[PDB]
């Protein structure tokens, strides 16, 4: 199916944030430093895994051609819910179940952005649909659902 | 390990998150001439 030069761009963007060194290859170790950035703390098992998942040709880092060959099947699949649960719990990094201005400011900071503090305050109320003032686990999923 | 069962997931997030914050500037910034 298509897979346009603004969805490889959109997926090189995303390689781009864990190849934090800019050579090309996703390491183990760039990979637990963007995790700790996100607000996780993944063992180094849970590092190597992840790369050994992805990993095709099995030198041990993960190259775009890898990536995007992951990401595009991805991409096929009808049903999102478990990425978008992911995603929730990148923005909501004390588990309390509601993402605060704060917690978007922080993400959006880490991805380099830079949104004004006025834009922090629309995104976080464009997606309040309760009005009560954080983002909870069901107005995000309503946000994220194509 | 059974990190390699959540690993698409964290992956495709973070593709999101980017998404949502594209699509956000993008509709702030449409036919803005500077
Ligand atoms: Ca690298
Ligand atoms: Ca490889
Ligand atoms: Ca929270
Ligand atoms: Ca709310
Ligand atoms: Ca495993």
């Amino acid at each position: 199916d298509q897979l346009t030069e603004e969805q490889i761009a959109e997926f090189k963007e995303a390689f781009s944030l864990f190849d934090k060194d800019g050579d090309g290859t996703i390491t183990t170790k760039e990979l637990g430093t963007v995790m700790r950035s996100l607000g996780q703390n993944p063992t180094e098992a849970e590092l190597q895994d992840m790369i050994n998942e992805v990993d095709a040709d099995g030198n041990g880092t993960i190259d775009f051609p890898e990536f995007l060959t992951m990401m595009a099947r991805k991409m096929k699949d009808t049903d999102s819910e478990e990425e978008i649960r992911e995603a929730f719990r990148v923005f909501d990094k004390d588990g309390n179940g509601y993402i605060s201005a704060a917690e978007l400011r922080h993400v959006m900071t880490n991805l380099g952005e830079k949104l004004t503090d006025e834009e922090v305050d629309e995104m976080i109320r464009e997606a309040d649909i309760d009005g009560d003032g954080p983002v909870n686990y069901e107005e995000f999923v309503q946000m994220m659902t194509a | 390990s059974n990190a390699d069962e959540v690993t698409v997931g964290k992956f495709y997030a973070t593709f999101l998150i980017q998404e949502y914050f594209r699509k956000f500037k993008k509709r702030k910034e449409q036919g803005l001439v500077g």
